[PDB]
């Protein structure tokens, strides 16, 4: 199961994210709320956890983080 | 010139009828289903329309045969292995869970729908199927 | 549409150097059932480069039903073909058997009307001969300067509280019902609930979103569209007492 | 760059040279929802990473054209910028074209090669008798000739006028996994991350399998759109979606590259 | 006359022998101009040693069988084409490989004459069975690029001689692609991504330096004619 | 119902199968379901039910027990089924706004917004994908093991 | 078996505007890409002069006509694009073409300053009558390849100045063919012969030398 390397938005790969959260629909909010938090930190102020890029976006950071298993979620 | 607008209207009606049908819960748990053909008497055979009828769906009943050595239980996604294993096992009919026979009050339950085509896994617990 | 404008060098060229002006896809000939463009291309080549049907002692067989005073023709020789009784396959076939007026003394095409093109991109000659020629092509009135639109934020219409539509009026695009169905079929809830609220109708949303994006803050939660408020107030004006309330506690308009 | 907002608004309004260094830094993984009216099916909208291009046209991907039912015969498309983090996410996860290769109809890969790519790969992979650098298996005097140590060697033998891409040559492969029957007869214990095995194929089939993923077994067949369909279906059901997204893109690039040197005119 | 600014080059090693070089950001077009030339140069041009023809004890007019080994003449040839070498002769230098008894024959078991050196002694050739001895003569030549099986009254005339396709080229597989990259305002400024897989002998950077050398030495001939209207660095 | 449920699918797939298109049955079955989720009442009524009306199956079953009614299976047109809904907004949006607004207004019926086409109209996050409470109200906290070093 | 002999670049001549060049020996199938490099360098990036902006004192924009001329100002501009000129100074130089009364205004009637040369005096621009007087100044600048008609609104240029789509390409056409020369046996080599055809702004030699120079500069190690 080799893809050489991902690039841009397709990094990180979705199948490795779907393992982490219950479903893509959860993963969306999972990433989104975290991203809204990361957005807020620059201005709930926790993060960024993983060492971010120089000019990197909160969505990329959030979607990177979920893949790393630095976060945990509760389904309402 | 006519086809596109007619197809659009058909699409509109078919959307506005099934606008409410979502995957509300995971499993309501019902033994009811539909009996798919899947190799009717032979070889002594594969149906041409297995991919449309049987594939990417959860099984309703435990796949009992003449002996009763249940090769597969109820609630399997029906990959080719399952179909060729059931063809090899020696049964000429399989009972699959359908939205048709889903006991869920609001929307449908994920299991009854089957493996979602978009994802390729078990349908998610909010999809507007 | 014009895919790419290839810098003349990289575009494939004829062995004399002449770089071809357009390339049309082959696959869009058999399925579409218009081989007129190919005949027009060929007879185009026959027309552009001067030609002389090297007659013989008494005419060639392929030009038996051929017109007189059209055996020889010079460079840039304009040709007429009556739409239903013009040039034919066997006439074109022989016609492509032309002279070599390219200032050099070598022919570019062949008897089949297939030139050995050179790839300007790689540098190599393409492994099979290509149908080059001179198709008369027309620029249509469908131009990007008319059709291209863009709108982050600008003027909103007075009577309808969505962006006034138009290329001329610096307008946004129509996010229709069939677009909403596709969005719902995904289940991109927040997307649709952004598009049909702060990105269109919501007067507090359309002003806050710009400020929020330019400041670089969280996009504020889309409240209620003007398209709901207008329906609410319309039904209140129709004397239908519509009221908003949750499980515990009633809401206010 | 800008002292205050208004000077930034003015700078971007004026289209000054400094904006272009920033606009990529801004657009970096900030997806856009492309729509083609009439919006029939779910994939009739798809999210994409916007790469900046000089011009006044939207450079769509060739595969997603079937997912839009969009020809390039004047057909317009509508870009939408999802603004919210939630929207940006929804775009990225749900409806980013890579993530939804399979149609919501038969679960068949809709983003599969069509038109040029198909004839490209068909030519690329199809076998031809009486070709250049062909497998002869000579008697008494000469060796077998059409036998090559590496796909590299075969590529060098192709680029230099000596080998024809559609020749039934015997190549010794390392990176690629063999056919299911030839897996058993050779190794049947260790794997082939950097081992070696001989295949009686076409250079083109090796250049094709080079596109398909590492652990995917060999095909050794002419790539009919149905064969591509069942291959990308097998990739879809067996492998992750990103592997499919990438492999079908390599199939696109290779397909188009070989569509030219196909000689379909 | 002209002034192009920043044609910067950077290397990105994948393996010890494999590398991706990136040349950027070139003026709209220049990617393909130097790309295919750099490729075909890297392939065809750079001078290197290789096995041109071999001869094995026993085979006078056999198909592809050698007494007392598991492998075939074809597979042996295929393994020997892989046998990478570096000579300082510029002439056909003859090497002898002999091994007796069971087991395997590795690349280190060969005895290279003065000038020639094998860079990877830990490389498989053939598996020998019990009660057998392999004695093979390899004709090593210097050359450039890829050269198929030569039949110049040497391979055809001689009894035990067999010719093999010579991969003189120190580089095995060089491919390349180009992408648009914004530089100031305009896009379509080409960034050359050039992918190279060398043999252990020479380093990709040294191969590219040699290719660049032969290319600049070549177009020097053209430059020399006038050398009036030029570009910048 | 179960035989006609197969008959519809069989008779509506055959056209796609003939015209070289492939849809999976379940998709049709979501429509063929939405068709056969109603009953026509013959007599008795019990709780002010009309003879020859269109009432939903699950809510009819809840009344049918009568702890202290005669309804037959009916197959209705997708337009009639789309017209036959509890949510007054959707019925008003579909067709005959006056007829349904008048019928609803007198009844003083409270729309639950269980359907999404209403949530589109009122402009609230839709009950599907990423707008259901179990998704949209997900509380993600970063793990103490990750927050420890930071 | 090396071919220890550097490639000889021998210059033929078919015309003063167009010339062949033969390069040999080379490695089998190495010629095509070598020729392509030269071709692509030539057709793309060669230093050249051309008309950047014209300014007729009478007419105030492109989309009108001059009194007593046959061709309209658009077609005059479109013909003045067809001119071939060469300049030494890369800085912007202003040529003058003044003609009063009747006759055929040709490219040869233009009066360039010191260090600017017109290389097609025969070329037809406009045909006049006794009523009509054509006074046009043509601004020339040294560039390379093609540039779009730069807008005078952007720069500090007056309403009178008309931009024209400059073509800084003194090469007109380039091609090449490679001879197989010798069979597969006894080290086969590829000889490339390239035709270079200029506008007469510079000779093929100068162009090919400029291209070769550009490629030599462009191959960094
Ligand atoms: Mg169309
Ligand atoms: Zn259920």
């Amino acid at each position: 199961s080799a893809y050489d390397t991902p690039l841009g938005i397709t990094n990180p790969p979705i199948d490795e994210l779907l393992s982490r959260a219950s479903s893509k629909y959860a993963l969306v909010i999972y990433a989104a709320k975290r991203a809204r938090q990361i957005n807020d930190y620059y201005n709930e102020y926790v993060g960024p956890l993983v060492e971010p890029g120089l000019q990197e976006k909160p969505l990329s950071i959030a979607l990177r983080e979920i893949h790393g298993d630095l976060l945990e979620h509760t389904e309402g | 010139a006519l086809r596109t607008a007619d197809s659009g209207y058909l699409t509109r009606r078919l959307v506005d009828v099934s606008q409410d049908v979502i995957v509300r819960e995971h499993d309501c748990e019902t033994e009811r289903g539909i009996n798919v053909t899947l190799a009717e008497r032979g070889p002594d055979i594969r149906d041409a329309h297995v991919e449309t009828s049987a594939f990417a769906r959860t099984l309703a009943t435990d796949a009992v045969d003449a002996n009763g050595n249940v090769i597969i239980e109820r609630g399997h996604d029906l990959g080719d292995p399952a179909i060729d294993a059931l063809l090899a096992a020696g049964i000429t009919t399989v009972k699959v869970r359908s939205v048709l026979t889903c006991t869920s009050a609001t929307g449908v339950c994920a299991m009854c729908y089957g493996r979602s085509m978009a994802t390729g896994k078990l349908v998610d617990i909010g999809e507007a199927v | 549409v014009i895919g790419k404008i290839l810098p003349v060098e990289d575009m494939p060229f004829l062995p004399d150097g002449t770089p071809v002006d357009i390339i049309l896809n082959t696959h869009g000939v058999p399925r579409r059932m218009n081989i007129g463009q190919i005949l027009e291309t060929h007879l185009g080549w026959v027309a552009k480069a001067g030609w002389n049907i090297d007659v013989a002692a008494g005419v060639p067989d392929w030009a038996s039903k051929l017109p007189e005073e059209l055996y020889s023709a010079p460079a840039d020789s304009t040709v007429a073909t009556p739409v239903f009784d013009g040039a034919q396959e066997g006439e074109l076939a022989g016609l492509l058997g032309s002279t070599l007026p390219n200032r050099d003394g070598e022919v570019m095409v062949d008897a089949d009307g297939k030139s050995t093109l050179f790839d300007g991109r790689s540098g190599e000659p393409f492994p099979y001969p290509v149908t080059v020629g001179y198709m008369y092509i027309l620029k249509l009135h469908h131009l990007v300067d008319d059709k291209i639109h863009a709108r982050s934020t600008g003027p909103y219409s007075m009577i309808t509280q969505q962006p006034l539509g138009g290329k001329a009026q610096f307008g946004g695009q129509r996010f229709g019902e069939m677009e909403c169905w596709a969005m719902q079929a995904y289940g991109a809830a927040y997307t649709l609930q952004e598009l049909l609220t702060i990105k269109s109708d919501d007067t507090v949303g359309r002003v806050k979103v710009y400020e929020a994006i330019v400041k670089g803050e969280n996009i504020p939660e889309p409240g209620i569209p003007e398209s709901f408020k207008v329906l609410l107030k319309e039904l209140q004006s129709l004397c239908l007492n519509v009221e908003v309330l949750s499980s515990d506690g009633a809401a206010i308009e | 760059h800008a002292q205050n907002i208004k000077s930034a608004k003015r700078m971007v309004e004026r289209q000054r040279p400094q904006v272009w260094d920033v606009l990529e830094e801004v657009i970096a993984e900030h997806p856009v929802l492309l729509n083609r009216a009439p919006t029939l099916h779910r994939l009739g909208i798809q999210a994409f990473e916007p790469q900046l291009v000089e011009g006044k046209a939207i450079q769509l991907h060739p595969l997603v054209c079937e997912a839009f039912n969009a020809d390039f015969d004047g057909d317009q498309m509508a870009v939408h910028l999802p603004l919210s983090a939630e929207a940006q996410a929804e775009a990225r996860i749900l409806m980013l074209s890579s993530n939804n290769i399979l149609s919501p109809a038969s679960g068949k890969p809709l983003a599969m090669p069509r038109l040029d790519m198909v004839t490209g790969l068909y030519y690329l992979t199809t076998l031809v008798e009486g070709a250049t650098g062909e497998y002869q298996a000579a008697t008494k005097d000469a060796p077998e000739q059409g036998v090559y140590s590496s796909p590299a060697e075969a590529i060098m033998a192709m680029d230099r006028g000596a080998l024809s891409v559609r020749a039934k040559i015997k190549v010794r492969l390392t990176e690629l996994r063999p056919p299911t029957d030839l897996e058993a007869q050779l190794f049947e214990n260790g794997w082939k991350p950097g081992d070696a095995w001989t295949a009686e194929t076409t250079l083109g089939r090796v250049m094709f399998n080079e596109l398909l993923p590492k652990s995917y077994p060999f095909v050794n067949e002419q790539m009919h759109k149905k064969v591509q369909a069942r291959i990308i279906n097998d990739l879809a059901e067996r492998f992750p979606m990103i592997v499919v997204a990438q492999t079908v893109d390599k199939l696109k690039d290779a397909g188009f590259y070989w569509a030219t040197r196909s000689g379909v005119t | 006359m002209l002034i192009s600014q920043r044609p910067t080059l950077s290397e990105e090693t994948v393996a010890e022998n494999r590398s991706r070089f990136v040349i950027e950001p070139l003026e709209p077009g220049f990617g393909y101009t130097l790309g295919n030339s750099l490729r075909r140069t890297l392939l065809s041009s750079i001078p290197g040693a290789a096995v041109t023809s071999i001869r094995i004890d026993g085979v006078l007019h056999e198909f592809t069988t050698v007494p007392g080994v598991k492998e075939d003449v074809t597979d042996i040839i295929l393994n020997l084409k892989g046998l990478v070498v570096s000579s300082d002769d510029d002439e056909p230098v003859t090497m002898y490989l002999r091994k007796q008894g069971p087991g395997v024959v590795t690349a280190g078991d060969i005895v290279p004459p003065a000038g020639v050196t094998v860079h990877n002694p830990d490389m498989h050739i053939a598996t020998l069975n019990d009660k057998g001895k392999l004695e093979v003569e390899l004709v090593v030549e210097r050359g450039r690029g890829y050269v198929p099986a030569v039949q110049n009254k040497a391979s055809g005339a001689e009894i035990g001689r067999i010719p093999v396709d010579s991969i003189y080229s120190p580089v095995l597989k060089v491919t390349y692609k180009v992408e648009a990259t914004r530089v100031e305002q305009r896009t379509d400024f080409d960034k050359l991504i050039i992918d190279v897989e060398t043999k252990n002998s020479i380093s990709p950077r040294d191969a590219l330096a040699s290719a660049g050398g032969t290319l600049v030495e070549l177009f020097g001939l053209a430059r020399e004619l006038n050398a009036d209207s030029e570009h910048i660095e | 119902p179960r035989e006609v449920q197969i008959h519809l699918v069989k008779e509506v797939q055959e056209v796609y199968r003939a015209q070289g298109v492939s849809i999976h049955d379940k998709h049709i079955e979501v429509i063929v379901r939405q068709m056969l989720r109603r009953v026509t009442i013959i007599d008795s009524g019990s709780t002010e039910f009309l003879p020859g009306s269109l009432t939903e199956r699950a809510e009819f079953e809840a009344e049918n027990r009568r702890v202290v009614a005669a309804g037959r299976p009916v197959l209705m047109g997708i337009t009639k089924a789309s017209l036959a809904t509890d949510s007054w907004l959707s019925a008003a949006s579909f067709q005959e706004t006056t007829r349904v607004l008048t019928d609803a207004a007198i009844n003083c019926r409270s729309d639950k917004l269980n359907g999404l086409k209403e949530n589109v109209i009122i402009g609230k996050l839709i009950p599907a994908g990423t707008g259901i409470s179990r998704y949209r109200n997900i509380q993600v906290q970063p793990t103490e093991e990750a927050r420890a070093a930071a």
